[PDB]
């Protein structure tokens, strides 16, 4: 669920 | 006194946790890094530190041990009762008796938990979940083992000062995952610009440095920003195996990731959105299946090489995984014309 | 006539090697097992042959080599040019003389090859590559040898039917390892049934035999399927010791599996999901520490008593974890001339  | 300190060197190197910043005395040096190299968050992950911070502890240390000066003192590494300051603290003198004092990853964990101390809080992911995989200490020191023992890195040639250029956003936000074979990095936009702050790169950007290093082949695993084709008239091959951002890649996916790394020559770049967890998930298994890394070992050496990789479901992924990306790997050497 | 054959009795006892059905004769009588005494295998590997295997040869062997109508003739144990019904033969007429002809391994090998003959073939694991681990023949009559001098099989009261009935899944499949100490078996299941025709057995399908053999003690080294306490309420004590299928097991794992298993006087009932790898594994840890087997012995010991057992990284993890099971085991030992 990859960072912003 | 040192009560409760953990020896490392017989008489001579110690890793204390200590509530207060001691005084170096006459007999005794004391140092810290808590403050001096800080781990650079996504969400709530706290480490472990890069392994460029590994390189300049270790450095700093080296230094220390050969001062004149400090020759006749006990020279202590201490932390403070912050456990994710201290987890860290504890891996890096781990990672420096790994690569140095030639202990294995056991006896370093060993003597961390020599002193009278509480345990070592394990590393939790980048996700917005509650914590679900125990990422510890001594999985991210036998991720350092297994990834000096392949010649992942060597610090007698580790260019510190480029791992720490490139892994910025304004330099391309990339970092070698296995050298000459995989590299990761966030996707590339369609046109370069700085939007509120945050610089963009489009493909043509990369080229100079891909060409440079033998970067021949690009794997997508993210929407698509930009068309495959800047990167194929480049010379540069290019593949698309998209899988949603947070999920865990398909069987189809996982075994034609596989197909494209075994069949590629050179050096491969992997991206999703932030080019950490899909990305790391698929390099992971690769890495897995060919170099018979466990499911800890490969999450930590990947997120030493680029913190965040590897998210949620993904860890848990790759131990259930584990035992038939080892299978797979024995059944395709099973089938090589070698020698 | 004979050329070539190995001489095991002089004038008396040979084995030999031949293309085609040689025919008996007024001077020697040829017989042969490789029809008889059939490996069951998992995948690829072939052999050794199994306890009870060994036994009805000898029987088989010895009511000929006492038998009136031969007492004249040259006996000859004779095999194919099939290279894997050739070790195990050869296996099995070394395993006799090792047992009732008071033969070393060494002595019986260097019959094996008294001919002009080829190589024996070594024996591989239950796993789909191939190199990695070679068991020789010579190692499975070490292990022979190693077993009958810590009297872990005695042909004089070993129970065939009972070796028989016990290894096969609708009896529950089990296979004693070490007489009164160590039981191997498959991982019960939450509800005794049949499923696809595949018979299930639940933990309490086990509770007649385990107390009347004395099993004090369950260790599960897989995956969780039945509630651990269906054993420890009817009085069984339950250890859990995860590692993942085809893994090594950590240091920690075998430090907790040898202190379990040192601190009951009773058997202990060993299981994993088949009970081969992961279960051969711990238990060879613990033989070799406490009977000073080397790896080899070991690997062929447990696979003669249950095949198929130890697989892939598990044979190399033996060895590379000899000499310290050998040191502990030595510790073990000193401490013990005042319990």
């Amino acid at each position: 669920a990859s960072p912003r | 006194e040192l009560i409760g300190a953990c020896e490392f060197m017989k008489d001579r190197l110690y890793f204390a946790t200590l509530r207060n910043r001691p005084k170096s005395t006459i007999n005794i040096h004391y140092f810290s890094i808590d403050e001096e190299l800080v781990y650079e968050n996504f969400y709530a992950d706290f480490g472990p530190l890069n392994l460029a911070m590994v390189y300049r502890y270790c450095c700093k240390l080296n230094k220390k041990l050969k001062s004149y000066s400090l020759s006749r003192k006990k020279i202590v590494h201490y932390t403070s009762f912050d456990q994710r300051k201290r987890a860290n603290a504890a891996f890096l003198i781990g990672a420096y008796a790994v690569i140095y004092l030639k202990k294995t990853p056991e006896e370093a964990y060993r003597a961390l938990l020599s002193g009278s101390n509480p345990p070592y809080l394990p590393f939790r992911d980048a996700s917005f979940g509650n914590c679900t995989y125990n990422l510890t200490v001594l999985d991210c020191l036998q991720g350092i083992r297994k990834g000096l023992q392949h010649g992942f890195f060597d610090f007698e040639t580790f260019d510190a000062e480029e791992y720490e250029h490139y892994e910025r956003v304004e330099n391309g936000d990339f970092n070698w995952i296995v050298p000459g074979k995989f590299l990761a990095f966030s996707g590339p936009h369609p046109k370069s610009k700085i939007e509120n702050g945050y610089p963009l790169h489009a493909p043509e950007a990369y080229f100079p440095y891909f060409k440079k290093n033998n970067v021949t082949t690009i794997v997508r695993l993210n929407k698509k920003i930009y068309e495959a084709k800047r990167f194929t008239d480049a010379g540069f091959e290019h593949y698309d195996l998209f899988f949603i951002d947070g999920s865990t890649p398909s069987d189809n996916i996982v075994r034609r990731f596989l197909n494209i790394c075994e069949n590629t020559e050179g050096a491969i770049a992997v991206h999703s959105k932030a080019g950490l967890g899909r990305t790391g998930t698929l390099i992971a298994c690769y890495v897995m299946k060919h170099y018979r890394f466990t499911h800890a070992e490969i999450i930590a050496w990947i997120r030493i090489c680029r913190p965040g990789s590897i998210i949620g479901p993904q860890q848990h992924f790759l131990k259930e995984k584990q035992a038939s990306l080892w299978v797979q790997g024995d059944i395709f050497r099973s089938k090589l014309k070698n020698r």
